[PDB]
């Protein structure tokens, strides 16, 4: 669940 | 103290303000702030304006977690590039619990919570003058960086003239008017690497200065359409950029490393602070030297750091012991760059030597012979260890270290090494492009 | 001095001076500088700014060291071009151990220690009037030098195109806006080629009027559309600029070399002098003809001193007995270009002089015409030898000669010497577009 | 090991 | 030599 929205809310973040 | 309140509405007024940013940092060293009207100033200086607090754990936050925001009085500075519409001015604001309490896990009060253990200790004041130095692109036309350096310069050469250049000058005299109080500054060693220094000041006030500072670069080196960069060591092969930190711990308006009187002239407390350090030198790593390139900014011979070891005269060392004494007896960590999120390379860098001088440790013995002439194994039988070599190999030796394990708390030392193996295990499991010029062709 | 502290300041003051860049020179003659801000003028004239010293040894460097810089109130200046958030000024400066005792490192100093060296002596004074040339190639619509030249013009032409009959011009009308003593210009045989001819003065008001000189040079020669190169031999095909020095001891405050009833009119002060120059000759080109172009400079015709010989009338002789007598009797060291150390320049000639001062050495046969008619095996009998021929025939006969040491002191020499050697060698080893042109299509 | 730095050191110096 | 200069003069002049 959070970890694949988290795993967006993180790509962007580091990019 | 400085300004107080009505000196603050006295100029808002006065001066003209439209807009006042709420400035606090991150976890990441990220510049943040929420921004309000200068219609809501009331209420803000009376530490009521709230927000999201998690925004602070970085990425790795996950609870709406309110806060409260209380703005250091003092901080108030109006930038001048600005009109139209009113000018702008911020107040750098410490954390609250929504119970009126510091906030355990903001970077800055655990600095003012470190520099409590301090006082608690004895000493006046911890003071930092630094050297950040850093990069220039010129951008490109559609307004972005490229790897094009703004000029092939050298080491204090008379970089770009007095003629159309020298964003040095836009820059340095710029942060004149702001109330800044610059060193001196020099073109440094790589082509477009520069630095400016400013005079020392108690680790509040100074890290507050990094900040403002990588601010009004960024953003000066812009108007000239330059792109500025505090990136450890952007380019391959060419000078890494690094912060120098130049550390005072004074007792009675005095210095206390100073002792005439003794060798080398650093007081007994000096060597405790010294040796301390050299213990956790490899474990605080990690910190002063928060990112994934820092260690590519830590190669042997650029003149960048890498082994555990202290002199006054030796190339590359860890701590250097510059000359000058009286006043200015200091201790220089060398192995720090502009990435450091300052509030936190100043808790850890205190508190590690803060360990020495309240288990009066035993400094090891300077490596003027050297150690680059030596080899890693050598090195090995003294006291001489290797720094780590990767933002990983370093982060075990920054969770292993029981003390700066109490230099950033149960809630920062967390999300600290929660957000840096997700950076690490982003870097490592993607496909670079080396990994295809090596093993495309051949295999 | 012509300043006094409170000369200088009121001046900074009536003049709204907002940067101040405190200059020297290094081990390469590369003009180097540490910019303060004009809210530092007072620390900075108290003698208390700081650097980092080891930046004066060129890329030779090994570990930082902390140096005082106090700068000569005298070679203050405020340059007409800066003023653009103020004017931009600045001062000259010695370099200083920590130990309130100079750096004998430093190539002003080390001048100011050798004319120590004659003042221990007898003499006084030690003058220089200069002969430095300079080319002056176009620029294109990058902003970048091509290889064109500015102008078709001969030795002392008229007209030749505004961009050096107006630059030569507007250097000349503006070198004077700062208390430049020049006496005449005209063009120089190679197109392109400039000179500007100065009245004499003090060796260290010289070879800083002459620092300054090519910081200004390059400014308004740019600022006018053009690249103007100070380079030996830029082209090869055609003449190079070279830099005469004109010298003349004085004591007493009268000339030593002019000699009323005596051979040439020349005292016998004159004799050891221009003997004692000509003993050294091939040692100290080193220092003198400092680079890899210098030497190929020194090619057959194209006027350049070849030989080792003086004439007060000759195609190319080592040296030059100029005609006048009066106060300005004086030694012309052809030999010297614009690239060589206007410190370590002066340096070794003023210590080779007063060698053959301080005992009393033989100058051989004054040559007339048979040498450049001559052959190079019937001219080794004769006091007359060749000039090395590489910049590295000519380390050798630097190292090997025991005077220069003592000239240059350990730490410039030292420090040097492992410098160009490095320098020849990274010629040395790479493949040059010449070697491919003969060799990649024959063999 | 300061033949690496040293080598960039000069590689900018000579470039 | 000076035919090389002298030489090394003309090629000026005579262009
Ligand atoms: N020490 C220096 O100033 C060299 C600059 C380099 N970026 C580091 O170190
Ligand atoms: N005027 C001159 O002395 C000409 C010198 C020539 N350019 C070389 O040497
Ligand atoms: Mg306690
Ligand atoms: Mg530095
Ligand atoms: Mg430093
Ligand atoms: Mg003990
Ligand atoms: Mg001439």
């Amino acid at each position: 669940k959070m970890l694949e929205g988290q795993n967006a809310h993180f790509r962007y973040k580091n990019r | 103290a400085k300004y107080t309140r009505e000196d603050i509405e006295k100029l808002v007024k006065e001066e003209n303000v439209k807009y006042i940013r709420l400035q606090f940092t991150d976890i990441l060293g990220t510049i943040k702030n929420v921004e309000i009207p200068v219609s809501q100033l009331g209420k803000a200086l009376d530490n009521k304006v709230m927000f999201d607090g998690s925004s602070i754990e970085g990425f790795v936050r996950i609870e709406e977690s309110d806060m409260y925001l209380y703005p250091d009085l003092n901080t108030f500075v109006i930038f001048p590039w600005t009109a139209e519409k009113g000018k702008v001015a911020r107040f750098i604001c410490d954390i609250y619990n929504p119970d009126g309490t510091p906030f355990e896990g903001d970077p800055r009060n655990n600095l003012k919570r470190i520099l409590k253990e301090m006082e608690d200790l004895g000493f006046s004041d911890f003071n930092l003058g630094p050297e950040p130095e850093f990069f220039l692109f010129k951008l490109d036309e559609k307004g972005e960086p490229t790897l094009e350096l703004n000029d092939k310069g050298g080491y204090f050469d008379l970089a770009p003239t007095d003629l159309g250049e020298n964003c040095r000058r836009d820059i340095v005299l710029e942060l004149e008017e702001m109330g800044f109080e610059i060193e001196a500054s020099h073109h440094e060693v790589a082509p477009g690497q520069h630095e400016i220094d400013f005079k020392y000041a108690g680790a509040v006030r100074s890290c507050d200065d990094i900040q403002t500072f990588k601010l009004v670069v960024k953003t000066i080196a812009r108007k000239h359409g330059l792109h500025a960069t505090f990136m450890p060591k952007p380019l391959f092969g060419v000078n890494g950029s690094g912060m120098h930190c130049n550390l005072s711990l004074f007792k009675n308006g005095v210095n206390a490393f100073f002792d005439e009187n003794a060798d080398l002239q650093l007081s007994e407390t000096a060597k405790h602070f010294i040796a301390g350090i050299v213990k956790h030198a490899t474990s605080f790593t990690a910190v002063t030297n928060p990112t994934v390139n820092s260690y590519k900014r830590l190669v042997p011979g650029y003149e960048a750091p890498c082994y555990v070891a202290w002199s006054a005269q030796n190339r590359s060392p860890l701590i250097r012991i510059p000359a000058s004494r009286g006043i200015s007896t200091r201790v220089e960590v060398r192995s720090v760059d502009p990435a450091a999120n300052p509030y936190l390379a100043l808790s850890v860098l205190l508190a590690a030597g803060l360990d020495g001088i309240k288990n009066k440790l035993e400094a090891p013995a300077p490596i003027d012979r050297n150690i680059y002439v030596m080899s890693k194994e050598e090195r090995m039988e003294n006291g001489i260890v290797d720094l780590p070599a990767t933002l990983a190999e370093a982060l075990e030796e920054f969770k292993s270290n029981e003390v700066m394990v109490k230099a950033l708390g149960e809630h920062l030392f967390e999300h600290f090494i929660e957000a840096k193996e997700i950076e690490w295990d982003m870097f490592r499991t993607q496909v670079h492009p080396w990994e295809r010029e090596q093993y495309m062709s051949q295999y």
